[PDB]
């Protein structure tokens, strides 16, 4: 791809999601839906092989699946209103549609049949764009809309999403399918507390997106694409395994790392309100999670697994590869939790 | 009778998309969409848009042009399908007729239906407004205003279907 | 050739315009007249199609405001001729 | 100065439709920006009455106003007319 | 709501049950998508038509833009199917997660 | 209803003359008869095989074309704007891109038939 | 939620005006300029009543000076009216421009026989004020009373007492 | 699931059901040790036919060296067994 | 939106259709233009909640003005009870309504 | 974790490109002859076409 086209094409994808966001007119919302769409899979197909086109046709069926539900919702909302602005739906009906349409969006289970396919079948690149941006769009909508979300839909899919999160990701190998099941499952807390507090929403989504930038620029500067081409890092970047190791500990929650801070937060809100069962459900849930993040690093920091001879030749040259904001986003990924009540800035 | 003239094609309507929703081969599936397309062009109509109502068939005119192509080209077998040849197609296109004469059975005899919204029988007739407009059409007025007001609206879908140009001549490079 | 012309037929249509201008203050008055006497008739004759039925008040609004709401087709012509609504209603759509 | 008429004598023998395109589409742009008759244009859009004229309550100080049709008071087409 | 939009609505679910339940051919599905876009657009005309929303009016025409520009799209991801297996069933698209 | 009545006759009247022709006329059937046609010697597979499309992409252009006159049409009425210096601006803004949408395709050889 | 109060069969009578659409529209010109005031004093309160029913008494005002407008017209361009109408009537658009013959010779009549001056291009569509003795009315639109404001927070910002107050953290 | 494995017992039903349905040879006497030409006698072209079912039966192809010993059903058996590796 | 840049910067890009009592061309009012205007005079600034509770009336008169449910009911009510009086041969039309 | 339908599960390609596959669509054969104008009566022109 001519590289003044792949600008233009990325340009276009945070337009989307900018338009999205500043919108004040459900017309523009939808079109800023499609047009992120439509710049989007250009960059799944940016090598054309037989598993990048299943993965961009099953991609392109689920989001317009979902964008004629969206626009069904947008209709029988001005109906019953006679207006467009982007706020509380005035039907129960409409209400239930947007939500559903925003969850395959998403990726929230049961929708979320696709997300392990889509990741797997383009470039890590690519997989970065579709589970962290492409969740900012979707997600400025539910901040919005939450008051007129049903109560009992929305924490049925975050409840379906942490389970089938956590389940998922137990059987997989690939590392493109572990972080689109760590992405499901993500999902599930930010959608969960969003009824009762969207700031901790965005908190959620932000720790979400830097700790899964930081994994997938891990993975890029290696090319490594599986769980035994992980484990050979220990042979060439020794303190890459290094850091591996803090940003999947983080992931999983465990203190004193920043990954902690959004669950710790998520659970406040909901007992103030009098959810006491639902959070601890949540919580001891996510032991799922921090099971498959910590045989990544039996196999990638904790042991040393064979290796092989051909590895010799490549001490010889140095890391190549961009590794944009790598540094930064490590330290702000483990080391954010003395900040905490930085999070006022969120509202 | 033709008070009900926009009901009955509104039943048309609904064959059309009950014709190609059984999937039978996209041959016959693109002619239930253009028969249902020139049928909601005159709901439309009726309801005081005729420029709305040929434009969207004007439009599906040309588009169903492009998928009869690619029918021949990459989803044509030996034996095409048709709504008798199938009891999985049949199956299907019975259902969806059935479905719409129990709506049109209760709606013309109850004349009051409630599936998720509640809907009335008396006739389309009787929302209609009654005082003229001016010297002009309304929906001329408004289509008008896309470029005076709509300034917004021309930017994001001049530059939309640029990048569809654009996009689709990636997509399909391959190699 | 083609500038003046047209330049022209602006200046026919705002002639066309003012004529329809100077009359529409006696059209506005002919249509007021005409609703409010189907209005009264249709109640007149609802009077003798409900005058049985126990919770019922003739003539009773829908809305909660006092308000002039203008009636719609239905209202108008609750009753009126089949042929007469026909034209009533897609009269001028259909009119060619 | 010796490239400029090189260029265009090449395509002129080899695309003369493109460049009576390019010709056409350039002066759409550009005329409209300097004709004097532009403003004209835009003033007779605003003469045409679609609406009523809703007349206004005399509260006794509106000497801009007219207080009939056939008063000097008010805008006039006379423009128009020699136009 | 009039007896029409029950008909419309009506409409819009055979098209959408008819996408979610795919037979064998990627092109019969993507006419649904095209199908409940008509719905939408009919739907939308009606709304916007009856109560005088002028501006509005505006409304459906762009609506049939981007209801090309996935037809467009959507066409563009078949041709690039079939090339791969020369067939544009959707049982052929059964490398991942398998 | 005038428009009906005209549709309703001009298809009424071809569909007598279609009955007229398979009624009217002494038939003689048989297997040979029907055949299909391919200049005297049988057909090698069926009619219904694929059939490549070598402008496909010209094709999909089409598409994207055809909607600019959805957006075109109206300048008539767009023209009777008392804002026209926005009018014409914008006109000429969705004119001015879809040349250069042309003009990308042409020169990336996307009018070129494939092979 | 209350009864709605039409008036009667006999409130809505008046002597109706009876001619064609092509008589209006070959006579509007000159009508529009001598029945200007009991009609724009009409158009007035229909707009600021915005009820059929508050502005009856100044419809039948206009149905008066739109008949006693024809009588004139009746009485001394009887005949040179007649035949230009007649032309405009003939075709489909009732085009104007094709009747500027038998125009002169109408204008001509009632310019000499009443002293009728025909109105200027872009007179008619003038924005007039008309002055009337009706009082101005208040609330039109029957409105309830809008609900009183949330009370207004005020008072010079100070920093947050012992800080963010989360947990442990003492800042 | 993992498809139940070839055992040299389920290849011979096979053998000897492919040669059944044939119409030139016997059921009577047609024996797992029984010879095509001699036994049977049938000719080279009927021993043609009967390799050409054994690979519709097994799916898989014969080369014409390898055909011109499989002179009676046993080595048909031990062929497939070869082929597949069931040494059961 | 989620971020209002519209109201930093004072730019309207789509304020101007979000509602159908905006100023519309040659000044064409909607059909329920006058409803919409007081169910938002009322409920301006209060806030959702409250709007909620307290403008409850302006909002429902608008929901009639718009699919007219409240009204299609009574008449129909009305041709119910018509067609069975006009069955047993005691409702007599009145002499417009036909003739 | 291993099950009696995931036996038969093989790891994906290295690379993620799958080897293309064998002779799928053959060119349309068509007859340019002999009855045909250009055919000058007697030529039985066999083709094949892509389109
Ligand atoms: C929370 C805050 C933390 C957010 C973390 C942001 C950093 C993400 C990790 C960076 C990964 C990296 O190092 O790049 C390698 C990687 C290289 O991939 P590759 O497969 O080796 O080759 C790519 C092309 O094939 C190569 O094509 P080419 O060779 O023909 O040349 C084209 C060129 C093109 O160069 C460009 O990248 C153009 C720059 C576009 C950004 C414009 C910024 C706004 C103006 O290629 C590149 O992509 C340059 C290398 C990438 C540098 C990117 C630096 C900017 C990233 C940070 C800004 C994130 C903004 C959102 C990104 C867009 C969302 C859809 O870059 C990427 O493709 C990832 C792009 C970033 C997507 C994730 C965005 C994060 C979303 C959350 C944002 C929260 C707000
Ligand atoms: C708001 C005010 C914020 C001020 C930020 C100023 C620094 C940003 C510019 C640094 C830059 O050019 O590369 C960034 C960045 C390069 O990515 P990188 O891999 O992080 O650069 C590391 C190399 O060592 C890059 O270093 P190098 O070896 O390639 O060359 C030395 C480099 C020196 O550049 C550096 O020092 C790179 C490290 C700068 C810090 C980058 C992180 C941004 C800091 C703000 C975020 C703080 C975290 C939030 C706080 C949370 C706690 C509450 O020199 C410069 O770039 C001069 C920059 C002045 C123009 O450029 C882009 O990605 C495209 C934009
Ligand atoms: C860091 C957290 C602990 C990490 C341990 C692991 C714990 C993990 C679990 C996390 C648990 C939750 C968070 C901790 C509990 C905090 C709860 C709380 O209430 O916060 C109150 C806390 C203090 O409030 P306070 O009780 O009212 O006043 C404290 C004292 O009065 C003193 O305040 P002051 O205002 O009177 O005097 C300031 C004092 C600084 O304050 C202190 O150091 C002691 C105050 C600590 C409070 C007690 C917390 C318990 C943990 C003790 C940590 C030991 C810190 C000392 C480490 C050795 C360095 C001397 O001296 C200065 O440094 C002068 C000001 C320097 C300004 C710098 C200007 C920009 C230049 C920056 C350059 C950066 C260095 C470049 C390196 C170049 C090397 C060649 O405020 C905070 O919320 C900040 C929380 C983070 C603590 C940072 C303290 C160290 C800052 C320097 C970094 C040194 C490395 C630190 C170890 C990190 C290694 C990974
Ligand atoms: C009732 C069944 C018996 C009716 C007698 C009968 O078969 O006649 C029908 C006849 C007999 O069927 P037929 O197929 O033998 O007639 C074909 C025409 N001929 C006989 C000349 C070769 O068919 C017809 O309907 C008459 C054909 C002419 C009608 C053309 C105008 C159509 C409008
Ligand atoms: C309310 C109505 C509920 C829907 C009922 C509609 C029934 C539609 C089934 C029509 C008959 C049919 O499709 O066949 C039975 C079907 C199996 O499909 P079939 O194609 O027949 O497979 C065997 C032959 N090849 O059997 C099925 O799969 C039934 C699926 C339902
Ligand atoms: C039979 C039947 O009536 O089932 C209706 C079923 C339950 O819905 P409901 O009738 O509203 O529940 C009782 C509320 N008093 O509801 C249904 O099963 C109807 C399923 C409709 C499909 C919903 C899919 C989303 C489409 C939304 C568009 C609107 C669909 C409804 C209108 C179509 C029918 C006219
Ligand atoms: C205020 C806004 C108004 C401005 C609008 C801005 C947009 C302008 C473009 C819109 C129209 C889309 C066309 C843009 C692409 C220009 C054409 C082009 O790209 O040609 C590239 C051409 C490639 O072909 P190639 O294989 O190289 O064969 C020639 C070998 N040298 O290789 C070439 O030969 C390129 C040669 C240079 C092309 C110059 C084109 C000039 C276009 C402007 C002409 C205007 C002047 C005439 C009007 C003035 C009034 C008379
Ligand atoms: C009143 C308000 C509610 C309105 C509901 C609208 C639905 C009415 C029916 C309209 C037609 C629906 C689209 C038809 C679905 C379809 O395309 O069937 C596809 C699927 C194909 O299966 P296939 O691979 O061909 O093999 C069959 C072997 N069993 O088919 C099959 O698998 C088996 C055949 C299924 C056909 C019956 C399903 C239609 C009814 C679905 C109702 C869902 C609720
Ligand atoms: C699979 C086919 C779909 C279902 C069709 C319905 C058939 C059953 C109707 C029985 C109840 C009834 O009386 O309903 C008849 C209705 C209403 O007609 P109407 O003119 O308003 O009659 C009532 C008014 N009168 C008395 C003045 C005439 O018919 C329709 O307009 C439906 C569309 C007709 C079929 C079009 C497709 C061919």
């Amino acid at each position: 791809m001519n590289p003044i086209i792949f600008i233009i094409i990325l340009l276009t994808i945070m337009l989307g999601t900018i338009i999205v966001m500043i919108s004040s007119h459900w017309l523009l919302v939808w079109i800023g839906f499609e047009m992120n769409m439509l710049a989007i899979i250009p960059i799944m197909m940016k090598n054309h092989n037989p598993r990048a086109t299943e993965a961009s046709t099953k991609y392109f069926l689920t989001q317009s699946t979902a964008s004629m539900l969206l626009m069904m919702a947008v209709i029988i909302n001005l109906m019953f209103s006679g207006q467009w602005t982007v706020m509380k739906l005035f039907n129960p009906m409409a209400s239930m549609l947007m939500t559903m349409a925003l969850a395959m969006k998403l990726g929230m289970a049961p929708f979320h049949f696709w997300v392990p396919e889509v990741t797997q079948g383009i470039p890590l690149s690519s997989g970065l764009i579709l589970l962290t941006w492409q969740k900012l769009a979707p997600m400025s909508v539910l901040y919005q809309i939450f008051p007129s979300i049903n109560l009992n839909l929305i924490l049925t899919l975050s409840v379906l999403s942490i389970l089938i999160g956590g389940w998922g990701g137990l059987n997989q190998t690939q590392l493109r399918k572990i972080m689109a099941y760590s992405s499901i499952a993500h999902m599930g807390w930010m959608t969960a507390v969003l009824p009762y507090n969207p700031t901790m929403t965005l908190l959620n989504l932000i720790i979400y997106i830097i700790m899964t930038s930081t994994m997938f620029t891990m993975f890029m500067a290696n090319s490594t694409t599986t769980t035994l081409s992980l484990s050979h890092t220990w042979n060439k970047t020794p303190i890459m395994t290094v850091l591996i190791l803090a940003t999947l500990l983080s992931m999983g929650g465990l203190p004193p790392l920043s990954g902690f801070m959004p669950k710790w937060m998520i659970i406040q809100e909901m007992t103030k309100n009098n959810s006491i069962i639902l959070p601890t459900f949540m919580a001891i849930t996510a032991l799922l999670n921090l099971y498959f993040y910590m045989r990544l690093t039996y196999s990638t920091t904790l042991t040393m697994f064979p290796s092989t001879n051909n590895m010799k030749m490549k001490w010889q040259f140095p890391l190549m590869k961009k590794m944009t904001f790598l540094p930064t986003m490590v330290v702000l990924s483990t080391m954010m939790l003395p900040l905490t009540p930085m999070l006022s800035v969120l509202e | 009778m033709m008070l009900y003239i926009v009901f009955i094609l509104s039943v048309i309507f609904v064959m059309g998309f009950v014709g190609f929703s059984s999937k039978p081969s996209p041959i016959y599936g693109g002619l239930g969409l253009i028969v249902s397309g020139g049928v909601g062009c005159g709901i439309v109509l009726n309801f005081g848009g005729s420029f709305l109502g040929l434009m969207v068939f004007l439009i599906y005119l040309g588009g169903m042009m492009v998928v009869f192509g690619y029918t021949t080209a990459m989803a044509t077998e030996q034996y095409p399908e048709i709504w008798l040849s199938n009891k999985a197609v049949l199956g299907a296109f019975v259902t969806g007729l059935l479905m719409e004469f129990f709506m049109v059975y209760y709606v013309l005899k109850d004349k009051e239906v409630e599936v998720v919204f509640e809907f009335n029988g008396l006739g389309d007739w009787v929302i209609y407004d009654t005082g003229d407009s001016g010297f002009f059409s309304e929906e001329a007025m408004g289509i008008a205003a896309l470029y005076s007001y709509g300034t917004w609206l021309v930017i994001v879908t001049g530059w939309s279907l640029l990048i569809g140009v654009v996009v689709i001549m990636e997509i399909t490079r391959g190699n | 050739s083609m500038m003046k012309w047209n330049r022209e037929r602006r200046r026919l249509q705002i002639e066309d315009f003012e004529a329809r201008i100077a009359l529409m203050p006696l059209l506005q008055a002919e249509k007021d007249r005409r609703v409010l006497q189907m209005l009264r008739e249709n109640l007149e004759e609802e009077a003798t199609v409900m005058k049985d039925v126990p919770g019922w008040k003739v003539g009773e609004s829908v809305f909660h405001t006092t308000r002039w709401v203008t009636p719609m087709m239905g209202e108008l012509y609750g009753l009126r001729a089949s042929e007469e609504v026909l034209s009533a209603t897609y009269g001028f759509i259909w009119y060619t | 100065a010796e490239r400029v008429a090189a260029f265009l004598k090449n395509v002129w023998a080899k695309e003369p439709v493109l460049v009576a395109s390019f010709a056409i589409a350039g002066l759409a742009v550009i005329l409209p920006t300097l004709s004097p008759y532009t403003k004209y244009s835009l003033m007779i859009n605003r003469a045409t009455p679609y609406n009523y004229p809703v007349p206004l309550r005399d509260d006794g100080n509106m000497p801009d106003v007219p207080s009939h049709p056939q008063d000097p008071q008010g805008p006039s087409l006379e423009w128009l007319k020699r136009l | 709501m009039s007896m029409v939009y029950m008909n419309i609505m009506m409409a819009f679910t055979v098209s959408l049950v008819g996408l979610l339940m795919y037979r064998s051919h990627l092109m019969s599905s993507l006419l649904c998508l095209e199908g409940m876009m008509l719905s939408l657009f009919v739907m939308a005309a009606l709304t916007i038509l009856n109560s005088h929303f002028t501006l509005a009016s505006m409304m459906p025409i762009i609506l049939l833009v981007f209801a090309a520009c996935e037809a467009a799209l959507g066409l563009s991801l078949l041709v690039m199917v079939s090339n791969t297996y020369g067939t544009d069933y959707v049982q052929n698209l059964n490398l991942l997660q398998c | 209803m005038n428009l009906m009545l005209a549709l309703l006759t001009n298809f009424t009247l071809a569909t007598l003359l279609v009955i007229i022709a398979f009624w009217l006329p002494q038939l003689n059937v048989y297997s040979e008869k029907t055949s299909p046609y391919e200049c005297g010697f049988d057909p090698m597979g069926s009619a219904r095989l694929p059939f490549s499309m070598k402008f496909f992409l010209v094709a999909i252009t089409f598409l994207l074309f055809d909607l600019e006159i959805a957006l075109l049409l109206p300048l008539p009425w767009a023209s009777q704007t008392a804002n026209l210096n926005t009018m014409l601006t914008m006109a000429l803004f969705l004119i001015i891109l879809l040349a250069v949408s042309l003009a990308y395709e042409w020169t990336q050889k996307g009018l070129e038939w494939t092979e | 939620p209350g009864i709605v109060e039409l008036p009667s069969l006999e409130d809505l009578k008046v002597q109706e005006v009876k001619v064609s659409s092509s008589v209006l529209k070959a006579a509007a010109h000159h009508y529009g300029a001598q029945c200007d005031k009991p009609n724009k004093e009409f158009m007035l309160c229909r707009w600021e009543e915005k009820d059929p029913r508050r502005c009856l008494e100044e419809g039948k005002l206009v149905n008066q000076c739109a008949l006693e407008f024809f009588r004139q017209i009746k009485r001394h361009c009887a005949e040179p009216f007649t035949e230009y109408w007649t032309c405009i009537d003939y075709s489909g658009l009732q085009l104007f421009r094709r009747c500027r013959k038998q125009q002169a010779q109408f204008d001509e009549c009632v310019l000499d026989k009443l002293g009728w001056v025909r109105p200027d291009l872009g007179d008619l569509s003038k924005v007039t004020k008309v002055k009337t003795d009706r009082p101005l009315p208040e609330n039109p639109y029957h409105s309830r009373a809008r609900p009183e404001p949330n009370p207004e927070v005020e008072g010079d910002l100070k920093p947050a007492r012992h800080g963010s107050r989360l947990f442990f953290w003492t800042m | 699931s993992d498809a139940p494995p070839l055992t040299l017992e389920g290849i011979k039903d096979r053998v000897l059901y492919v040669l059944k349905l044939y119409d030139k040879i016997d059921p009577e006497k047609l024996s797992v040790n029984s010879h095509f030409m001699k036994d049977l006698g049938l000719d080279s072209l009927d021993q043609v036919e009967i390799i050409m079912a054994m690979e519709d039966e097994f799916g898989f192809e014969i080369p014409d060296i390898d055909a011109e010993k499989l002179m009676c059903p046993q080595e048909i058996v031990d062929y497939i067994a070869d082929k597949k590796d069931v040494y059961e | 939106p989620f971020f209002d840049v519209q109201k930093r910067l004072g730019v309207d890009l789509d304020r101007w259709m979000t509602i159908q009592s905006a100023e519309q061309p040659h000044k064409i009012p909607s059909r329920c233009h006058a409803f919409e205007k007081e169910w938002i005079e009322c409920a301006h600034g209060i806030g959702s909640i409250r709007a909620e509770k307290e403008c409850k009336i302006e909002f429902e008169d608008f929901r009639e003005c718009l699919l007219r449910q409240k009204t299609m009911k009574r008449l129909h009510a009305i041709r119910r009870q018509r067609e069975k009086l006009i069955k047993e041969g005691k409702y007599t039309p009145p002499p417009h309504h036909s003739g | 974790y291993p099950t009696k339908e995931t036996a038969h599960w093989k790891p994906p390609p290295w690379n993620d490109v799958d080897p293309p596959k064998d002779t799928l669509v053959s060119n349309l054969t068509l007859n340019f002859g002999p009855q045909h104008p250009a055919a000058h009566g007697v030529l039985r022109l066999v083709m094949e076409l892509s389109g």
